[PDB]
């Protein structure tokens, strides 16, 4: 059984994580290294699946492959504590996600079966520049990590995890970042998500939100209205001619935290670079000319389960937020305004990097949701959500 | 992975 808290944690044996290089939960790290040395051979066989069960990397450039990959997700990935909602990522999405400048192809993982070959199982890994303390390192981001629902409790995911790295190893890359919403040997830090909302009428109706006893409709309605537009003098959506200047504002303004993202101009403009109902960045251009500050966020949708008339929830996610001339809560106050503007019900952000100055004032509600970020194969000591400036999808 | 929340 998985854990979501530090308490039913403590009472658990990994018996698959104790295999790994990673530091125990109970221990408190000491040292910044890696947790063994770089491996000189690598196994040369992919691991042994369930009989009737194969490998199979997914070419996400197959428009029929990618669509298998959207169904195993819709179906099978990440839902909430209730089983009331379910992420629902797009083909595009996924494409965004999967294909930044290095993807390897056997680094889209799938797994199906022999006779029907139904997309079982999946995991993946995309390259990333990781800056930890006062270390910078080529690792991998993990995510995506899918058991069909039919196919677990069986070991999948330890073989999935194995696999991967294994495949990692190949490529001479020895650590990896990644998050999770359960509790695993050991997380590096721990973030908690926040939820602004933007159409409280339809949060509530399908019990996103709660209206509590001593509001009514009439006042949470206004409690969450917002202007129409923008405030900020000189917000417009990133261009190509903005890659540079974004790329610079982003490396200068993530040097202050201990967990960060190292990005060339490419990633800069794969990561950034507004697709509509993907990902929405906005510059502020001043009255020189100048891009002084930016906003983005991501969409990433999800399913309404067993709900007769309401079938989705659109999310936006904060993504990253750089300021240098316009404080941080215009800032963010604009990016509400500008999701509502684009049809999203919520706004979610998580408590990391700076965020934690404009919660609470632009009326975020805190979540029941904590997503620990982990690192595998470093050891380093754990730190607190506003020096976490990584933010995945 | 991601995890979904919703508010307290
Ligand atoms: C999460 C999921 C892949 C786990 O697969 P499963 O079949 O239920 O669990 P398995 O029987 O295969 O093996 C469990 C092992 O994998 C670990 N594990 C469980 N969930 C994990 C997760 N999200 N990330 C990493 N390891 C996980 C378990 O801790 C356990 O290892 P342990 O013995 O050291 O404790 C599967 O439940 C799933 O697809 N859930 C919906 C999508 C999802 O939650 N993806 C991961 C988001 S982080
Ligand atoms: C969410 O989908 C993340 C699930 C992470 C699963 C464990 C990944 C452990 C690292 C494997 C790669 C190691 C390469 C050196
Ligand atoms: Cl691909």
């Amino acid at each position: 059984g998985p854990a979501k808290t530090m308490e039913e944690a403590s009472k658990r044996s990994y018996q698959f994580w104790d295999t790994q290089p990673v530091p125990k939960l109970g221990e408190v790290v000491n040292t910044h290294g890696p947790v063994e040395p770089d491996k000189d051979n690598i196994r040369q066989e992919p691991y042994t699946l369930p009989q009737g069960f194969t490998w199979d990397a997914l070419d996400l450039g197959d428009r029929g492959v990618l669509k298998e990959l959207y169904t195993l997700l819709n179906e099978n990935y990440v839902e909430d504590d209730d089983n009331m909602f379910r992420f629902d990522y797009s083909p595009e999405f996924l494409l965004w996600a999967l294909r930044p400048p290095g993807w390897l192809p056997q680094w889209h993982c799938g797994v199906r079966v022999v006779s029907s070959r139904k997309l079982v199982g999946f995991i993946s890994a995309i390259p990333a520049n990781i800056h930890i303390y006062d270390t910078e390192k080529k690792m991998v981001e993990i995510n995506f990590l899918c058991v069909h629902k039919k196919l677990r409790s069986k070991r999948v995911a330890p073989v999935l995890i194995r696999e991967i790295t294994r495949r990692v190893h190949l490529e001479g890359i020895f650590q990896a970042v990644y998050t999770a919403g359960v509790v695993l040997p050991k997380p590096v830090g721990t973030c908690r998500y926040w939820h602004r909302s933007l159409n409280p009428r339809k949060l509530i109706e399908v019990k996103f939100s709660h209206l509590s006893r001593n509001m009514t409709m009439q006042r949470t309605m206004k409690l969450y209205r917002l202007p129409e537009t923008p405030k900020t003098a000189g917000l417009r959506p990133m261009e190509t001619k903005d890659i540079p200047v974004v790329h610079q504002l982003l490396t200068r303004y993530l040097k202050q935290f201990h967990l960060t993202p190292v990005m060339s101009q490419e990633e800069v403009e794969h990561w950034f670079y507004p697709q509509e109902n993907i990902i929405d960045t906005f510059v502020v251009e001043n009255a020189n000319g100048e891009v002084t500050d930016f906003l983005s966020f991501y969409t990433l949708p999800s399913t309404i389960m067993n709900h007769p008339t309401h079938k989705s929830l659109k999310a936006a996610y904060s993504f990253y937020n750089v300021h240098t001339q316009t404080p941080l809560l215009d800032l963010m106050s604009d990016a509400l305004v500008l999701a509502k503007m684009k049809g999203f019900d919520v706004f979610n952000a998580l408590d990391l990097m700076e965020n934690k100055t404009f919660l609470e004032k632009l009326k975020f509600g805190i979540g029941d949701g904590n997503l620990q970020y982990y690192l595998y194969n470093w050891k380093c000591p754990s730190m607190g959500a506003e020096k976490v400036g990584l933010v995945l999808q | 992975g991601n995890c979904f929340s919703k508010p307290r």
